[PDB]
């Protein structure tokens, strides 16, 4: 059938190791945004923050385009981990023993090649805990995400506002907010930018 | 007792018409995509026509599209190749292959027929 | 033998990535129902519910049909994980560090292609704990299941009543019940339904 | 050499997914027996029993027979997990987060095709704990084993008496015994038996 | 000393009968599915007949079904091909292949025979 | 209805010029790298020319570089092979293969054309 | 180069499932010795001993020999787990949930085919704890190692004295010693020996 | 495209098991340096140090060179674990149950074949804890890194100074420093050096 | 400098005897199973004889067993094929293949010889 | 623009000498092992000579060792085959293959040349 034909054809000449760009001299734009579900633990002895987060990475695979007319009924396609290229966006300041709490789900691609990736995870992040206004302390825990091996001009990481629509309130900490900021950091050797997205969760101790 | 029996071959002049018919037995005909291959005497096999298992997709070789028409009848377990305006290079043994739920072009075939010789 | 022939033939042209539907423009019906075995833990600080659950997903693989007469003695077949298509039904509000507590068992298919999947698991789910009627509190913990990447018109998720025939009573919580409800949620971009099944376990604190 | 020839030949036409029976219409007899090594933990809040158990499953692979004369010096052969068919015997009432505490060792096959499988494991099983004769309570913890997907007429599960020759006494519980019982359970749809083996460990609290 | 010795070939007229027999040695005959392949002089090998290791399944090529009959005798370690009403295209060297516990159609063969020439 | 129709073949003398043209249909032409293969009568197929899917990379066989020029026109879904100073060994059926987003040299081709005979 | 040639040639006809012996009727000699690094935990409620141990298994692969003159500069070779045959030496009385605490490192082979295997691990072993001389108790914890599926006449397990040169003293237990003993155990069915090596760590409680 | 061509060509004749040296008789130089992120735990009962460390190993793959002019826009390439050769640099005195806390990230190679490897990890290392100046004790915890199977003349391990620019201060221990030292150790059988790099973290108890 | 030099071929009458000898160099002869293949002029290569690396297992083709005898001498690094009662179909170029520690029948060969022509 | 141009072929008498030379372009010559294959008219390709990418290892076929000498010059990107005492079976089209960092005997080749005909 048409889905079988499309699945056979889409992997004809496909290397998961290669960035899915038409031109190799321009970056692939990857839109990143997290969804906070609940703050599970705020460890104060070991400066670690444990949260439930659904990542959302959207990019464009130039190699996963097809004609809906030529493939009637098949307007979307799913690819497991390791069969297509995915951004190596990781939490830099992660204190998890495996360092990658994401559950690798399938990547969803539609007819234009737009790939959506929604990894859920229980993220343990390094957060300096300041306890000197103990009964009324406000803490800014930074969740710093970026490509491990790609820099600018190859993987252009763009930011989208995090949504707290599915947030579950905590019995000890009140979520003042979670604003995100995109920053660019530079080596001395090259003028190559290195983008990153930091979501700074602001919490207040509940009294 | 899987069997694919082809019939309808023989001698034809150029610009003629021939209706090749292959009957299938021993397996679920409606579950298999049925394609026509040809073997010219001193060359290799090549795809001529193919119909999907559902019968909603027909694929023809570029050398034969417009002239040949593949069809299937699941009630009689039959695959038909209606050839119009044959040409001297349409001279070969035509035999039918079956692929389990195949698309109709690139598939791993399970059952092969004997074949009928047609000469132009 | 006939089982060897059937196993060789069933994977002739089979892509595990493809939805096993005869027509790609209509959904595959997947029947979902859980079996509660015991409620192991109700964590109140971290709002997490730990339960023993046997999932049951039943669908129809159009590609796994065969003739019992042509294959005498072989009326059933088993396929391990990763060799045939399986629904991506996951617990959305799961607080497990791996996010998928299911143990991937073999899928059982009979002559008509009907596939049965029974994953056991120790599910950690996010449940808001309300403690204000503490000695006599009744809590409704929701177990929300759905396809991660398939929506309506592709994977029609239907609900079957959960069975508590194998339930093991808990020493702290009394199982008032576990009714299930099928809901449909809609995007703004499309009229595409997204089904889900929520089993709301109702528990009473034992005094 | 002869071992190399035998290993190459034994996997000529072999499907691990297929039951190793000469005739597909009769069951394969699998003999099951456990060996208790020590009772590690008896959890009373979470009704879970933790024990060290060495399973022993013996069956006959019709496809792994060879001539000792034709293969001098090679009277036995080892196959890792996933290369030959193994019974899917699991602990039904297991409370382990992975649900399968067995360590998949190699299967040993001799010249007649007799396969021996000895998986060690630290089994966490669901056991209702009755505490009303607390200082003198005797508890019957059931370890229920069975094929996950095979029933009767396909996998005939037979029982052998468990051995406690390697048992290590516990400092809190005295092993009164561990008798096994083979039971058959029936669906309403078919007359197909479903065998299972329950080993009921009987323990007394040590005073 | 695995050996598959074919015998019974020779010259026959059309519409005749020939009983090809292959004797096996050096391996467990009852554990192997035994099939007949043919090699025409300037073509490729092709399946003619096949019997399962248990002998409960016989598979014939569509070009030969009804005319050829494959059988096996485990007591004498022999595979028989009884051919009736031979035809000019039934002219080739016929040789026997053995597959370990094979089904009889699509199998990985382990032992091959020499072959006997039959001409029609 | 994937089709690759070649045209422009025929008889030429040595040191001549021929413009072979292949029209594609049934698939996204701009998404496929388009290459030219040749089949001499009693030899095997061999690569002659190839253009990437983006058209920014052209690869020619060492036997033909400098004389043959591959080009593509995505507006008309056409692949052109401009041959200058043909030579007696440039006598074969030339046919076009398409590879999904291929580089242009080593690729897994999906669609094949019929071919046009050129003789020198 | 020569290393590339040697790596390509060494796996020409190699089955990891086959014992690397020239003659199949005589055993392969495997020399076993452990290195104690530190005693991490002595659990008294659950009779379990936790120690840091580096195993050392040395054998001879008849199939991994090469000419140093024919391969200049390449006098050694490394093979990962699963590509060459390794002895199935396991800790029989292990109380670890995975039952195999060894980290599978690369096997080192030199020009004569001598294979060295050094798996580090944190071994949890079953040890009966006798507490009746509590302030001055000396405990003998046995670490019993043997081939899981090979017996005598196939895998001749020989013992080498354990070294405590890298031992880290414990703050609660004093390492009196760790002598090893090689024992042979016999079935009733056959006269086939089954060797094993037991290292009996002797510890004294520190007062 | 050019990236696709380069990825296809780079693995034409590549064996991950082979040391990427032009001449097999001279060592490959591997530069090693760690980055301390935070000291998470200093366990005193079990003499174990838990730290967050980003390793950095740089070497030269002679087989991963290409022409930037011949491959415009592709000046870098990423290879996952198991597809190219990586140094087997491990923490010798590691007390982790898996013994390897590194998260295997992609190796980054540029046009000259220079390979960079940055494994993050939560390292549990064996450190003798001296408690006799308890309120003012300074402790020297050694992190000893080296090639598990390669020695000198094959893998020349060189040291680079560790950086503490990303260090997160601990609430109980003050990082006096972390100097590194490269040492060479010799067998009696051969004059073959065995290099190692020991980073001795110096911490003071905070009062 | 791996080399397999065959010698002893030539012209023989039917029912004769020939001792083919192949000398090996450049590799450990005792570590390799040494087999004899033949190439008839217009057919494909086929196995004739084979000896294991240890020399304790000899495997002959069914067409040649009893007449041909394979042997090896590790001291001289030589493989011998003693052929008795040759027959017209024993006319081909005979060449020797070496497989690392091979069993002697089904192995992945590493080194191939040139071959000597024998005619009956 | 990867190109391997062979030259130096032609007609020679038996016991002669010929210096075949192949020039490489479009790729790093020092990174590739360069080998010589031959194609006799109605037979299959076979290895003749091979030099490693570093030039420190030369491998010759048993039929040609002692007579042929492979060499490489990285400054001129050239592979030389010096043939002495040619023989009638040394009549074929000789063409050069390149393998990325290949050993020189068993490698996956990336680039192929056109070839020069030599006749003895
Ligand atoms: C496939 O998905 C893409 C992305 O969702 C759709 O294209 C537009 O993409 C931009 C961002 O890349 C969005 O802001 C737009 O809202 C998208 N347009 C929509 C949703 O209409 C595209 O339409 C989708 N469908 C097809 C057939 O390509
Ligand atoms: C194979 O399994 C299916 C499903 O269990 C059986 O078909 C019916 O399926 C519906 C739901 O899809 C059930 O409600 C019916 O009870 C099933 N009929 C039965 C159990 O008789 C089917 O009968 C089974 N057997 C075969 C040979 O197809
Ligand atoms: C191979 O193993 C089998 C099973 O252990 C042996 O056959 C008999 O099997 C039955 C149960 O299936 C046992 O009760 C008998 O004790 C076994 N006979 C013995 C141990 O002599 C068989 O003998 C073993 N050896 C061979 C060569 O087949
Ligand atoms: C390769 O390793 C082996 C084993 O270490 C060396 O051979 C001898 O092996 C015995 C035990 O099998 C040791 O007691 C000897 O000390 C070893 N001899 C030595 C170390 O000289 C062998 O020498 C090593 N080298 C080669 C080239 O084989
Ligand atoms: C590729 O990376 C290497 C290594 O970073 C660069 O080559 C030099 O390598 C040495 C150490 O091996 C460094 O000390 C130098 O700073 C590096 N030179 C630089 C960074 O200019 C090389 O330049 C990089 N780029 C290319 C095209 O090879
Ligand atoms: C790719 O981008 C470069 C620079 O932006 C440009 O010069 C080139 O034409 C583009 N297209 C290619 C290389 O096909
Ligand atoms: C393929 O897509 C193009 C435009 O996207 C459209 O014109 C064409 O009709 C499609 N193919 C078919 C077979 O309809
Ligand atoms: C599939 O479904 C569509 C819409 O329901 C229908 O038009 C079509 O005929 C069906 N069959 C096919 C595509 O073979
Ligand atoms: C296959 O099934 C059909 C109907 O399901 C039946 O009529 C037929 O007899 C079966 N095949 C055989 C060989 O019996
Ligand atoms: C298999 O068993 C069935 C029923 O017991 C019997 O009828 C048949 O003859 C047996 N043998 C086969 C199918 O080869
Ligand atoms: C194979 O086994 C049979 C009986 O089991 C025996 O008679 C025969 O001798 C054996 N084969 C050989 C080569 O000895
Ligand atoms: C192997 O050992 C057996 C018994 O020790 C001996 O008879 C035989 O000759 C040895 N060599 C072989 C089988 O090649
Ligand atoms: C191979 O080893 C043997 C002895 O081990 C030696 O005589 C011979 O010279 C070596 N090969 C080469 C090419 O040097
Ligand atoms: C490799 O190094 C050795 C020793 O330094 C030298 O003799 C040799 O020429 C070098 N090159 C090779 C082996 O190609
Ligand atoms: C390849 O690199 C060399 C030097 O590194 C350079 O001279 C040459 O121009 C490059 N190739 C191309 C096609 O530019």
């Amino acid at each position: 059938e048409f889905q079988r034909k499309l699945y056979k054809e889409l992997v004809k000449n496909y290397n998961p190791l290669e960035r899915p760009v038409a031109n190799d001299s321009q970056p692939l734009t990857v839109y990143f945004s997290l969804s906070l579900l609940q703050i599970m633990d705020v460890d104060e002895k070991n400066q670690v923050l444990t949260t439930n987060i659904w990542l959302q990475m959207s990019w464009t695979d130039h190699y996963l385009q097809w004609n809906v007319s030529e493939y009637p009924g098949v307007k979307t396609v799913r690819f497991p981990d390791g069969q297509i290229w995915k951004p190596d966006i990781l939490l830099y300041n992660s204190a998890d023993e495996r360092f990658d709490a994401t559950f690798h789900t399938n990547v969803l691609v539609n007819s234009s090649g737009h790939c959506q990736y929604l990894p859920p995870g229980i993220f343990k992040s390094s957060c300096y805990i300041d306890v000197r206004w103990f009964p009324f302390d406000v803490q800014h825990c930074k969740l710093k995400f970026g490509s491990w091996s790609y820099g600018g001009w190859s993987l252009d990481l763009q930011m989208q506002e995090a949504d707290i629509s599915g947030y579950i309130p905590n019995g000890e900490w009140d979520l003042v907010g979670i604003p995100g900021k995109r920053s660019e950091r530079f080596y001395e050797c090259c003028k190559e930018p290195y983008p990153d997205v930091t979501f700074t969760v602001t919490m207040r101790r509940r009294t | 007792q899987v069997q694919l029996v082809e019939s309808g071959g023989g001698l034809v002049q150029a610009g003629g018409s021939l209706k090749l018919s292959c009957a299938a037995s021993g397996f679920t005909f409606a579950h298999y995509a049925m394609v026509w291959f040809r073997q010219a005497p001193g060359k290799e096999r090549e795809f001529v026509a193919g119909i999907s298992w559902s019968g909603a997709s027909t694929y023809y070789a570029s050398s034969v599209k417009g002239r040949f028409t593949i069809s299937r009848d699941n009630a009689k377990n039959t695959v038909y190749l209606q050839m119009n305006s044959l040409k001297p290079e349409d001279t070969a043994v035509y035999y039918v292959a079956a692929a389990r739920f195949g698309v109709g072009v690139d598939d791993d075939y399970s059952y092969w027929g004997q074949g009928t010789q047609v000469t132009v």
